[PDB]
DNA sequence: ACCGGAAGGGGTAATACT
DNA sequence: AGTATTACCCCTTCCGGT
């Protein structure tokens, strides 16, 4: 298991939780404030490789991903096998300023592309802290953080679907492939 | 190219490193308990507008401010002191009100500069009152460019309330917290039996101060190794938690501990007491997990599988696995620049001291002001007890100096007054501020004698001590966190 | 729980990033010529007090404030921009005077930022000249505690005279610097003919500026690059080094290399050249070593050993050791929020166009404080013709209020010339002053005749920016360091 | 026989000495703080520092036993410091690992001091300032250390940095 | 393969004492 | 080996253009 991680109590797959943040301060400060019975924290470090780009080779090398694929237990490509997730829910949780906003599409992007049947079944969450009372998450206590993010009782999630997988894929390498012109253009039309 | 010797070198450079240690980084005072960069981490936190009338400031702008007016060191080690002064289980009364993830008692550390916030507590406000007011002395910085004091006031003896750790070179100094509120008797005491003895006073203090109140609660056993620190100044003080047996549904005994000793690890406790129970130590556990909720506290749970009904499980853990330990208290204090080991009394003696000294400087300062001030409004009236006169010279003047020179030639008045008779506001004139001018001029000179009156009799300065001692302890005040039971 | 959805999430977020990189974190605006850090360094840097008059300051105190108060980011990328704008190599005209080890053109670190400091340049504070008149806009910033500008009022044209580089999402920037003097032709050619179309305002602006002008000297071979970069906006510009050939007492010949390329790595182009030697395919060249002193300068010798008469080992190096490179000019900006591509007119007629406005609402607050300063004037020579009468009804009152109804009945007077009154000094009363508020008033007055007469005019403006132009180029100003020859 | 070594600390000093110094008979080597003390720690563990390891490599010659001053590569090697209380005390470091392992070394003349100008130390110079202070050999001036009594020295190093520190402490308050 | 704004994080030493 | 002030330092990713 990757050292950075902390395991939750449970050991039934179908009440855990795991949770994806940036950073170390904030994954510190979540571990104060989380249930420790059915929340695990995974603290990533940086900007995450953009797999849609970088060949196979590399992108199985990074300690991050290498780190990401061990902690939530099932293979990647061909050899994927559902029956063993660990944790049946995991949740995205990032800043509110822009880097966020791309470690979490990079985030999802990696995950789409090696683990396409998580998304397919909606085990995937985005959580979302609140606004104003913060610049980032690494400025929050526990408390503040269990009153509004954590706390099963009182939170707000999103779930990711996916419907038509035709245009999910040809987006996925339009934004976030190769080529330039296209992405230009594509940012350039939908600006206005 | 001249031919030095390597002894000569050797000593000199490992003396001069040696006293600045000893002297200027690590050893604490006795006047004010608080190290070189404690002391210049809170002075520049109060000048530059950190205050707790004030919203949170980010800790960048302080830190940056002690590295480059004051403190000329490293970046990592002040914003590791202004962590550890705002953490409420190492430091019994704070002296920074952080905001942010500030650290954990087990194994993980702060944030870092860019996001955690601090300002000052009320309690820390007391330790600089009547700063301005040239109560302590002041000292040029390492370029010559802005003054830095030698010594905060320190209204409330901070030294024994907070305690004090340090290692130097060939030297190393722990003193455990205490509790204000009693501290408050001995410092009555003292100040209202100024003519008694070591002996007597020594007797007296230790009657009226019980022992040592850590911040994490815990408890103290037996008497013997506070009586011994107090008397001499070297001593050891036996600490142990709390384990509490409950039992289930099913009838399984469990152990529960709530509080561990002062400055024990969290995460190093458990990592230990599963290493021994994965090798062959203790006599039966069958599993330990952690349920130390943020809402909840300390809960840690041990299971005992079926025997020793937890009585003999509780002594191997006291006696094992680091659930009773031991403090080697060893006051060591700089006394006018020197290090010196002291007993209670000693302390008590140089903080009633150092106080009077403040109360006596800062009388001085007021009164010396307070004679300027009346020099000046006397005479203000005098100017205007002629004022048709006043009035018709100063309009009939070519220029300001040939006015004030009839102003000194006709009102049989010096500089300075004359300055303050040409600083009229015609809005001044009217008749209430005629008679306002009396009514300050009375006042004052009522303040002047009241004051002289003060300094010329010590018992209202022991007055002024005890009476401002005893609203600060009354304002904040705590309990006795660590119980005491014997052997 | 809500159903978000893949593409709508991803589309959000990802066009969010990309527009807030290319708007706020790259693309440098046309009018000022700074990215959105470097403006808030100034001015935090020109707020705080750091200006050329005063000393030295730490730079942690600079990114400190930069970090806590405008630039809510990391302090390495602010730190970076700090230290990278006191480079002489790096910017044709520096932005910030540092004292310390800032960094070499080899492999050296800046430095960590405790060792160094760093204050404003002459050339900063005409950048920052006459900010605080309501000249350009502010705006609040992230917390919403105080106001940040928009713009600085950059009254010289720091876009073409330092160049810029970034990259963005999707597009990426990169400008040579150029001369001053030959910027500054080119704008009083524009200001005295506003009413020419583009055709003739291009090739008058590409007549009177030549090319760019590096700050590493060098050389540049051609003249069709920088005519293709200033016509249509994108243009490569070849760079050459500076080769002579000297031969020793013996009668070996060799190369030494005095000036490099812009942007070329000393550190590396001596490892490439050995790297490239050993290999072999290079040429007959017996050694290769950097003699480079701080008092010497750049000076890289190369050793031939017998052949080649010292003529093709010099095209080889051309050819195959980075001796000779390419810039890809792209000029790209920010036009009130919009990434363009720009030729030189463009950039001409922008920057006369905010040096216009600048001049007009500097003008306009100027006129507006006059007018608003006049007033008490004439209420104080108002009072001033009847102040026996004044001074005997202040006198008679009882309160201020019945002081101020009084004046007001009496002098016919708005309530801030009766308050200007009443808090007028008594020294103030004398002949020398009374006569000084009637030269003062009279002073204000053509001062106001003059600030509309400038306003009333538009032929007026060009000229104040004609004559202030022309003393900051007078003031500061360099020749070609990079001079051009033919193929 | 004419080249000369400058032990310094940081990179920041170390580019700073290095971009303003004459390159033909001047090599600079920086380090990365305080040095172990070589007379507490095992020989095991000092050999295995990436610091000594890197002194001894640049200074050539042997340790101990097999020491051959025919290998030397610097006849000069000058410790240059801060002038703060902590430049007093790295240098005094070196002044024991030179001594503990290359002690013939010493006594013959090839260990200098530098004298920095009265700033907080060399990662404040710049280029041109570290010239005419401390690195023109017209104008700098240095300290040569010389060996007069061997049991005497060894007796001061022992009690100074030894493993007692009752006797350090007694030797620091009686002097 | 760098050029420049951005995200994030670990590891060697001194010095005492239990 | 762990408490607390001191000294110093590097290594992954994103985003184009040649
Ligand atoms: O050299 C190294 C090698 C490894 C390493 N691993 C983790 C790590 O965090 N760091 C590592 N390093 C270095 C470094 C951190 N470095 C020093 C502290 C600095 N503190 C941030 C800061 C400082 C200041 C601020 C604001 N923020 O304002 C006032 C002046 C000082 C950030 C960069
Ligand atoms: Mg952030
Ligand atoms: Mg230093």
């Amino acid at each position: 298991l990757p050292g950075k991680l902390a395991d939750c109590r449970s050991t039934d797959p179908r009440k855990s939780e795991l949770y994806v943040v940036e950073g170390d301060s904030a994954g510190g400060s979540a571990k104060s404030g989380r249930d420790s019975m059915f929340q695990a924290i995974l603290p990533l470090r940086g900007k995450i490789i953009n797999v849609e780009k970088a060949r196979i080779d590399r992108v199985l090398k990074n300690t991050e991903v290498q780190a990401i694929i061990t902690a939530l237990g099932t293979g990647i490509h061909d050899e994927f096998d559902i029956g063993k997730l660990r944790y049946h829910k995991i949740v995205l949780m990032a800043d509110a300023d822009v880097d966020g906003q791309h470690i979490s599409t990079l985030l999802l992007t990696l995950l789409f592309r090696f683990m396409r049947p998580l998304i397919e079944n909606g085990h995937v969450f985005l959580a979302q802290p609140p606004l104003y009372k913060y610049k980032g998450l690494g400025e929050m206590d526990a408390k503040e953080l269990w009153e509004t993010t954590m706390d099963p009782s009182v939170r707000v999630l999103r779930q990711v679907t996916l419907d038509d997988a035709a245009a999910a894929d040809e987006l996925f390498s339009i934004l976030m492939g190769e080529d330039v012109d296209a992405r230009r253009s594509f940012i350039t039309r939908n600006a206005k | 190219i001249e031919p030095v010797d390597i002894e000569q070198e050797m000593q000199r450079s490992y003396i001069d490193y040696a006293m600045s240690v000893i002297v200027g980084r690590a050893l604490p005072e006795v006047r004010d308990g608080l190290k070189p960069v404690h002391r210049r981490v809170l002075y520049a936190m109060f000048d530059s507008g950190f205050r707790p009338d004030r919203s949170h400031a980010k800790s960048a702008r302080s830190v940056a401010e002690t590295m480059g007016n004051y403190h000329p060191h490293g970046d990592a080690s002040i914003y590791d002191s202004l962590v550890r002064m705002a953490q409420p289980w190492s430091l019994r009364y704070p002296l920074v009100d952080g905001q942010g993830n500030f650290g954990s008692p087990g194994n993980d550390p702060p944030a870092a500069m860019r996001y955690t916030e601090a300002r000052l507590t009320p309690l820390a406000m007391e330790m600089l009152r009547e700063i301005d007011e040239e109560t302590v002395d002041f000292i040029p910085n390492y370029d010559g460019r802005v003054q830095e004091p030698t010594v905060l006031p320190s209204r409330f003896p901070n030294l024994l309330a907070n305690g004090s750790g340090g290692i130097a070179v060939g030297m190393a100094t722990n003193i455990p917290p205490h509790n204000l509120r009693e501290l408050a008797d001995a410092v009555f005491w003292a100040l209202e039996n100024h003519d008694a003895d070591e002996e007597e006073t020594l007797a007296a203090v230790m009657g009226r101060v019980k022992g040592p109140d850590f911040p994490t609660a815990g408890l103290i056993v037996g008497s013997q190794g506070t009586a011994d620190a107090y008397k001499t100044g070297r001593g050891s003080i036996r600490m142990r938690g709390v384990v509490e047996v409950e039992e289930d549904s099913r009838g399984r005994t469990s152990l529960v501990i709530t509080e561990l000793p002062y400055q024990v690890n969290h995460d190093n406790f458990i990592t230990s007491i599963a290493e021994q129970v994965r090798d062959g130590k203790l006599a039966g556990i069958s599993n330990i997990e952690d349920q130390s909720s943020d809402r909840v506290g300390l809960r840690i749970v041990i299971e005992i599988k079926r025997d020793a009904v937890a009585k003999v499980v509780i002594n191997n853990l006291y006696k094992h696995t680091q659930l009773q330990t031991s403090f080697g208290a060893n006051m060591l204090a700089i006394v006018d620049g020197v290090p010196r080991t002291l007993r209670l009394d000693q302390l008590i003696r140089y903080y009633v001291d150092h106080q009077l000294d403040v109360i006596v400087r800062r009388t001085t300062y007021r009164l010396r002001k307070a004679n300027e001030r009346a020099h000046i409004l006397r005479g203000l009236v005098k100017a205007l007890d002629a004022l048709d006169e006043v009035i018709a010279l100063i309009r009939a003047s070519e220029t300001v100096d040939i006015a004030r020179a009839g102003l000194i030639e006709l009102l049989d008045i010096d500089e300075i007054q004359a300055q303050a008779i040409l600083d009229m506001q015609l809005r001044r004139l009217a008749a209430l501020e005629r008679q306002r001018i009396i009514d300050d001029l009375a006042k004052i000179e009522a303040e002047i004698a009241d004051l002289e009156d003060i300094l010329a009799k010590p018992e209202r300065q022991r007055g002024i001590v005890r009476d401002e001692l005893a609203e600060i302890v009354d304002r904040h005040g705590d309990d006795r966190r660590t119980r005491i039971i014997a052997i």
